[PDB]
């Protein structure tokens, strides 16, 4: 017949979820200001800010340090696209989309878009260059799968574009990145591995008819890339995928269809 | 309001219905056919709640429960405020849900991104439509479903569990069970891990992902991999999911017993059925 | 059909890859393992090496001889019979002291001491591998979120087998070891506390638990839909955000209204998961401790607080 607990340490129970909520509350406004370091302020489509940021105030800022003397990186920070943007607006109200003023693909918008990142290339734990074509990559080799190397490789409109003379390789992960394609000129494009489907017999490319392969973005230096033209090139063959599309459903709609 | 980086991105293109109509946004919220098809369903669902709410005679959010037919009904129609709003509202919920996963895939197509997420979204839906639709229609009644309730749906996952005994002895739900405490497990290492390498020690250097690799191997003898982890975390959640829907599908149907006494069959196998000793001799 | 990146079309190798040094003694670890071309389709083919050292050692043997102490138990249940071993394997169980032995180590090897040596060695397998996880992150001067997250996931296991006992006065009430066993002690654990679904820690526990699904199934699932720009580059896209981490914090803006980052996705993902054991921990602590019943509380503590 012992027990001491009915007259008031239920109580604890009730002030451990009471306060669970409160705490609950305080997390969730941390990570959502954490979520902030980022894009804000908000921004009218005109580019200056704009008058509703929201509940939540921006975080203080905190510093990265990047390794191999690359810096600092502190956020939140001064935003800007470093780059022009060729959109104009369709409406004369705020929320409608922005048509492309030119060629998309080769303005690098919607899809195609790519951010003015670094034009240097990511670096592994030793400051070496995290990838590198496979022919530069001491002791890498194929290991299982189809070697692509060698094979056409086709477009969209089902044209042969090129052949891949390279696979980039990621050396501290040990994986494949890019397909180093060469084209009818002679210059090569890289491809990003994702976006390739390697066959048999050909690599396919979905994202891009044969005639746009010639406009891929280019590297600098034939051993190397880096985050910026990675971006710009993983933007264009992306945007394919809405922009080649007349070069798409044109064929795989020529190509089926006989009967009637 | 626009994050700095999204008026690129605020292109025209990518709808699956009505070509340009619906092509804008409100806010930061993207619409197209598919968002005001979510509206039309949550809208009218939520309305249908409301009245349930007023047939039923309460306001309060933890006592508000909308119930499928009576078993009588059988997968009939029913009355209004007996069970026919439940159908209505069912039918409300999956437009809802498929036109949300629908949206998805337009904002995949207008950001040139792959249809991963309304695809994984997709598996939820699937797990919903088991519990009241698939599965009430195989045992022959629309009042096997769950009820739209807070605490009284909480009533019938207890009640029916126990209709089988300890539902901890279905062993897909085992199943569905590892595959769930093994995504959290991952979820927590992968966050972990990458906020480690982030946010190393006081004053050094960001970590790379070789770090991640190596911190890994030390620690279990193998690491993943920075891609291997996002298709396990998928995978992981997928299969949780999977098997979570395929223990209730055969649950009712296939099995009705208890789930105790299906492991009866690997006790009874001959060559050890009659052996003395141990837990079963 | 597209190329989906779920598994790899094409794999590659190079040199085995020994990793980073920072500040590991390189004397502890042990050479690189095989490669394995079928884990190479979906992860590293790598395995190995693996970093032994002096706790390791500790952690492995007490780990071995937890388990062990619990399958020679089995072994004596099947009366050493390899195929009653086999039959019942899933029904043995080692069991804890019965309630009359209390707290004491009194209890004879056969009736409960034995549980207790099994525990002991559990107990040290687990906390020596959380100083494992410190001091590996530490050695390559890494932060510490792996060995906090860990810490989280122990504090139920503290509770269920260590800390809910003691504070109710006795060994039996920790959990036996066994499949069947641990099953029926969870399904019973719920019976006699009046049905943790009303345990407001137990339904918070499993929010997080189905909600670290959920939010698995859109980061994975958002990574892989980017993977075409780089967006398991995690941690540069982190110092040098690129078109990968824009595109995907689009997706969630557009889809519901508000989206994360690369770095601060993770702190979601984090917390999302520590919190199914943090808050299950003290639902269960709390269970026999202070609360009986828990269908009894909730008629006092959410229909008489809404006052
Ligand atoms: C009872 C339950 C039993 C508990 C058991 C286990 C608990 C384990 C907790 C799990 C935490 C995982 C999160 C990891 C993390 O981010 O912190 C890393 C952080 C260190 O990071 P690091 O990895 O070493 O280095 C990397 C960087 O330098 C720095 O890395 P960083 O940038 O990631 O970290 C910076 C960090 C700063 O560092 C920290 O101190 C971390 C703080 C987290 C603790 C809270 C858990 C409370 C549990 C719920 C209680 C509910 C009540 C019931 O910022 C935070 O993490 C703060 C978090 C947000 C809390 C918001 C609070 C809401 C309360 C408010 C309400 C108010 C108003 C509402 C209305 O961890 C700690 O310092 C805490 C450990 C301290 C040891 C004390 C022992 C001395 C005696
Ligand atoms: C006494 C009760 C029984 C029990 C009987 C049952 C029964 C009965 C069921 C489960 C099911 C589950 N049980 Mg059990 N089980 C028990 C003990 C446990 C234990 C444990 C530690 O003891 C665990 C871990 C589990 C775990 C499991 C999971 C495998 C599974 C639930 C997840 C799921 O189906 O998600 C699937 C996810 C969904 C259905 C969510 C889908 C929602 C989507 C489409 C959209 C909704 C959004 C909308 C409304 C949002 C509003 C808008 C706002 C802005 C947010 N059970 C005991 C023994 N269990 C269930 C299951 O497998 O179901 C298929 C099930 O029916
Ligand atoms: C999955 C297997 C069982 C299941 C068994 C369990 C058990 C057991 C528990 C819950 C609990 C929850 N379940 Mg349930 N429940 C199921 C079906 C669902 C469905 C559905 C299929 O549409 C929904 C919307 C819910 C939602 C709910 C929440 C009230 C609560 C927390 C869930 C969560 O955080 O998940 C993770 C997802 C997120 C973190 C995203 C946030 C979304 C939440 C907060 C949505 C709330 C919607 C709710 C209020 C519906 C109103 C919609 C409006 C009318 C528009 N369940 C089936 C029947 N559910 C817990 C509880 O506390 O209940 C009292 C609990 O203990
Ligand atoms: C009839 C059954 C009862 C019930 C009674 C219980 C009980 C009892 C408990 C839960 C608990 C939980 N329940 Mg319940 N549960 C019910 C029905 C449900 C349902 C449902 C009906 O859909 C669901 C989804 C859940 C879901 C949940 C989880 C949220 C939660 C466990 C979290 C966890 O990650 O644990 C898994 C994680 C751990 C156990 C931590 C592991 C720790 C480390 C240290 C492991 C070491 C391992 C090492 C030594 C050995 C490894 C060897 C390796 C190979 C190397 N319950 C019904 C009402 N439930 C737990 C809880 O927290 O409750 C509040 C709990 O104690
Ligand atoms: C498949 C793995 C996991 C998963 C994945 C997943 N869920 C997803 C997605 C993915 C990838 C998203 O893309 C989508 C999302 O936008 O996420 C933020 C989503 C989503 N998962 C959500 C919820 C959710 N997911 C759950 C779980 C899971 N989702 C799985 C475990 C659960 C659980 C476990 O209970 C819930 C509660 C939403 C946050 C979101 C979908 C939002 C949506 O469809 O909105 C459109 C519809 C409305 C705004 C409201 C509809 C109202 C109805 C017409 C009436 C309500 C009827 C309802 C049935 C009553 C329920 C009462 C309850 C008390 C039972
Ligand atoms: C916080 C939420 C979740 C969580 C988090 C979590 N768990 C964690 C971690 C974290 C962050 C750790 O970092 C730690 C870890 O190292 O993971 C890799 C761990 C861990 N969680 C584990 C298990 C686990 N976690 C659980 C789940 C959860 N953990 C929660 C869902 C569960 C459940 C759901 O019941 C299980 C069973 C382990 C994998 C690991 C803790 C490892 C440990 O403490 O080891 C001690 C014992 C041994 C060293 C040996 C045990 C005996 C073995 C049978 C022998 C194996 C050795 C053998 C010789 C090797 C065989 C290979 C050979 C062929 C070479
Ligand atoms: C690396 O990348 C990543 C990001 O970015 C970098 C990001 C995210 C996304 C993840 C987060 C932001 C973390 C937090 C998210 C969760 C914890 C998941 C649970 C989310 C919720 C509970 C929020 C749910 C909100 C919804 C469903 C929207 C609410 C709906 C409305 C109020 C309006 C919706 C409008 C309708 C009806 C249709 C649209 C049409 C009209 C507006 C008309 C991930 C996964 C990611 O990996
Ligand atoms: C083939 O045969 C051999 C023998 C070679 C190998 C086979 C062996 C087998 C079959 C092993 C079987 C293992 C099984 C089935 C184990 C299952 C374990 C489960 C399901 C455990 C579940 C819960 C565990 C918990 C919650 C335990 C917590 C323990 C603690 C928190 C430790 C507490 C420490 C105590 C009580 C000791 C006190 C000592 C001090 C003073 C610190
Ligand atoms: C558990 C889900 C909780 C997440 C909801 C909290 C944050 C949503 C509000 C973000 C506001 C977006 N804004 C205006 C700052 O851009
Ligand atoms: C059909 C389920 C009932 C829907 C009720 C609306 C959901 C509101 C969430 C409950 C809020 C409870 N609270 C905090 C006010 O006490
Ligand atoms: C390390 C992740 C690998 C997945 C293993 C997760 C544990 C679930 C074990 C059940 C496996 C059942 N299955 C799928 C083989 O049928
Ligand atoms: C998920 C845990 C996986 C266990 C992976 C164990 C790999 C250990 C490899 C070390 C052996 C190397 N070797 C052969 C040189 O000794
Ligand atoms: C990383 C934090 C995300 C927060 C998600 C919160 C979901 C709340 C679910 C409500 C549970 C209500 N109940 C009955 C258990 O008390
Ligand atoms: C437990 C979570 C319940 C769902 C709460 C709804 C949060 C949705 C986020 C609001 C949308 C963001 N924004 C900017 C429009 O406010
Ligand atoms: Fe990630």
């Amino acid at each position: 017949m012992v027990g001491v607990t009915a007259f008031g340490n239920f109580d604890l129970a009730s002030l451990a979820i009471y306060s669970f909520w409160i705490f609950l509350a305080g997390l969730i406004y941390y990570l959502q200001t954490e979520n902030m370091r980022e894009g804000y302020p908000l921004e009218n489509e005109d580019g200056t800010p704009a008058a509703n940021q929201g509940p939540f105030p921006l975080p203080k800022p905190k510093t990265f340090i990047l390794p191999h003397g690359r810096g600092t990186l502190t956020v939140p920070g001064p935003e800007s696209e470093d780059r022009p943007i060729a959109l104009a607006r369709t409406a004369v109200s705020e929320g409608f989309p922005h048509a492309p003023t030119g060629d998309p693909m080769k303005d690098g918008v919607g899809p195609a878009s790519w951010v003015a990142r670094r034009d240097l290339p990511e670096l592994d734990g030793h400051g070496h260059n995290k990838i590198k074509p496979m022919k530069a990559a001491a002791g890498f080799h194929v290991s299982a799968g189809k070697n692509p190397i060698g094979l056409p490789v086709r477009g969209c409109d089902l044209e042969i574009a090129g052949k891949v003379v390279d696979i980039w390789v990621d050396i501290p992960e040990q994986m494949a990145r890019f397909l180093e394609v060469e084209l009818k000129d002679g210059s090569t494009r890289l491809l990003p591995m994702q976006m390739v489907k390697v066959q048999s017999n050909r690599v396919h490319v979905n994202a891009l008819s044969s005639d746009l392969f010639a406009g891929i973005p280019t590297i600098k230096s034939p051993t190397e890339v880096t985050l910026l033209e990675e971006d710009k090139i993983c933007g264009y063959v992306a945007g394919g995928l809405m922009y080649a599309a007349p070069k798409r459903k044109s064929v795989v709609a020529a190509m089926l269809a006989e009967y009637a | 309001a626009l994050l700095s980086f999204e008026r690129k991105y605020r292109v025209p293109g990518g709808t699956l219905v009505g070509g340009n109509l619906f092509d804008f946004w409100v806010g930061p919220f993207y619409v197209g056919f598919f968002g005001v098809a979510t509206f039309f369903f949550a809208a009218l669902g939520i309305i249908l709640i409301a009245w349930s709410a007023v047939l039923q005679g309460t306001w309060n959010p933890q006592l508000i429960s909308v119930y499928p037919p009576a078993l009588e009904y059988g997968l009939g129609g029913a009355p209004l405020a007996k069970g026919g709003l439940w159908q209505i509202i069912t039918i409300c919920a999956t437009g809802a849900f498929v036109s949300w996963a629908l949206r998805e895939v337009e904002i995949c197509r207008k950001l040139g991104i792959g249809y991963h997420i309304p695809f994984a979204f997709a598996f939820a839906i699937l797990a919903y439509l088991t519990l009241v639709l698939f599965r009430p229609v195989m045992m022959g009644a629309w009042g096997y479903a769950f009820p739209y309730g807070i605490w009284t749906h909480l009533d019938w996952v207890s009640n029916t569990g126990y209709t089988y005994g300890n539902f901890h002895y279905n062993p897909a739900h085992m199943i569905a069970i590892s595959f769930f405490f093994t995504n959290a497990l991952a979820l927590a290492l992968h966050g972990a891990l990458v906020l480690s390498a982030a946010n190393p020690e006081k004053g050094k250097e960001m970590r790379t992902p070789d770090h991640e690799d190596t911190f890994f191997r030390d620690l279990v003898g193998y690491s993943i991999g920075t891609l291997g982890i996002h298709r396990l975390g998928l995978l992981l959640s997928l299969s949780a999911v999977f098997f979570s829907a395929l223990c209730m599908i055969i649950t009712g149907t296939i099995w009705f017993d208890q789930w105790v006494d299906w492991w009866q069959w690997w006790v009874k196998l001959p060559w050890w059925a009659n052996i003395p000793g141990g837990i079963n001799g | 059909a597209e190329y989906q990146n779920i598994f790899s079309q094409v794999q590659v190798r190079g040199p085995a890859d020994l990793g980073m040094t920072e500040d590991v003694n390189l004397a502890n670890r042990s050479g690189v393992g095989p490669f394995s071309t079928l884990l190479g389709w979906f992860g590293n083919a790598q395995l190995g090496p693996i970093y032994l050292g002096s706790l390791g050692v500790l952690s492995l043997f007490s780990g071995l001889m937890w388990f062990f102490t619990i399958g020679i138990w089995f072994w004596y249940q099947a009366g050493w019979n390899p195929a009653v071993f086999l039959r019942d394997l899933f029904f043995f169980s080692l069991e804890p002291p019965a309630p009359e032995y209390g707290l004491s180590f009194a209890a004879p090897l056969k009736e409960g001491g034995l549980w207790l040596i099994a525990s002991f060695f559990m107990f040290v397998a687990v906390w020596s591998w959380w100083g494992r996880t410190y001091l590996r992150a530490q050695a390559l001067g890494m932060g510490k979120h792996t060995a906090w997250a860990f810490l989280s996931a122990i504090w139920l296991w503290m509770v269920l087998g260590f800390i809910r006992p003691i504070l109710m006065g006795s060994w039996s009430e920790a959990v036996p070891y066994g499949i069947f066993s641990h099953l029926d002690w969870t399904n019973n654990f719920s019976l006699v506390h009046g049905n943790l679904f009303y345990n407001p820690f137990h339904g918070l526990s499993i929010a997080f638990l189905y909600g670290s699904a959920l939010l698995f199934a859109m980061h994975g699932a958002t990574i892989l839909a980017v993977s075409r720009f780089g967006g398991e580059r995690e941690l540069e896209q982190i110092a040098d955000r690129g078109t990968a981490a824009e595109r995907a914090a689009l997706f969630w803006r557009w889809t519901m209204g508000f989206n994360a980052t690369m770095e601060g996705i993770h702190r979601w993902a984090i917390w999302m998961a520590v919190l199914v054991t943090l808050t299950g921990g003290i639902g269960i602590l709390l269970s026999g401790t202070v609360v009986d019943n828990w269908y009894v509380w909730g008629q006092n503590h959410g229909m008489a607080p809404l006052n």
